[PDB]
């Protein structure tokens, strides 16, 4: 279960580094959005929600925004492209402090294939 | 009734894709 | 009756060596949608569920999407490929713990042809 | 009326596969 | 009447070996599918249940899942093919305890054309 | 109204094959 | 009146000789289907039952199947193809003891025409 | 009423064959 | 009732995009 960290600049945009064999855990707040940028070039296939109405889903190439429909929305999400699944633990909060308006991911894999 | 209740029935109740 | 192995960052990705003549344990829990991916290059011919209402089926090429859908939802799910078939025990949990997010095959009988 | 009543109904009711 | 073998792993894989001249005892329990595999190459013609009612019936290829639809679901199954019938006496379990997920038919008749 | 006689109206009842 | 022999398998499964100048016993217990074989080549023409609310009849081929549909169902049936015509005579048991779930008929006649 | 005369009206009633 | 009530309902029921 994997923590993304904040930037120096505001706790709102948060980064994570891609790991095929763990989650990343994403904290929801109330009405909040939070934008995730997927890598460049890689393709859709499909999403799955363990619970699809707590939650809004919308994408629009390599940019998907979630969003909590519903009180208690604790649930998962698994994207699933060409070049790997993304593993989301969606927790939403209480007190509306700490949201997460960006994730983004920096790949080893593709480091370690350019090594 | 209680809310938990309502969150379970609308776990069970949703599919995987909104639609 | 295999119970799939996890990794070693996080409980929710587990793995399981294929066995044609063995069941795979999956536990389901409230609210998690389970990632089963096929093996690359394999046809879904055909599924069946013991009960069809209790859990939720998508599939998009080789990767399927299960769901509780009802309460008790204790069956058992059996998809046939083209190059073998798959037998799992679904056991909905009590707890909303342990949850698995993917299931990953491991295929020996591949690696013996190879051998 | 108790759920181990109503599954089995579920399981009687339901198909092979969705749909 | 011959009763299915299981195999050394899980006992929801049994085995049998065809003869024309017997009946094959099938378990059923409740909420389960058992997954009946036709030979190789053998074209389905036609089935028949002593009662319909009682278990769902599918079939794509030489794969048949079978399921009981009722209570107290005691019937035969006979499937007529190109090469041979299949005779199944269907007895519904009480205790929905070993279930038979896949049955697997070893065929000697082919056996003694190769000899 | 017994279960068995359900079963045997099931079984008179039905076809040979479901359709 | 020839009354069909049991296999040493298992006793669902009998055997008659056939004969132009008799009837053959035919004992139909509840929830049973009956798989009646015809000889190889030979086509169907014609059936009646003495009583058809009583029997569901099913034919593909040379593949008969009949099923008791009503109480007290005592009856004949006479199948007429190009070659020969079939008598049975239709017996519902009351203990659902000793089915019979094929009839296979063995033909002297054509073994004459061969000698 | 009784289960014989059921069973001789179907009799009566039936033709050669079902359809 | 209470405006943050009706707020926190308004902030459930809607949509990322307006339309």
């Amino acid at each position: 279960l994997d923590v993304p960290s904040s930037s120096r600049y505001d706790h709102r945009i948060r980064y994570v580094t891609y790991n095929p064999a763990d989650v990343v855990q994403v904290d929801t707040v109330l009405g909040v959005a939070t934008h995730i940028m997927l890598e460049e070039g890689e393709q859709y296939l499909t999403h799955a929600f363990g619970d699809s109405e707590a939650y809004a889903f919308a994408r629009k190439g390599r940019h998907i925004f979630i969003k909590p429909q519903a009180e208690l929305a604790n649930t998962n999400l698994i994207v699933v492209t060409d070049r790997r699944s993304y593993k989301f633990r969606l927790q939403m909060r209480n007190d509306r402090n700490g949201a997460m308006y960006e994730l983004a991911f920096r790949y080893p894999d593709t480091q370690a294939r350019q090594t | 009734k209680t809310p938990y209740e309502l969150a379970r029935e609308r776990m069970l109740r949703s599919g995987l894709t909104a639609g």
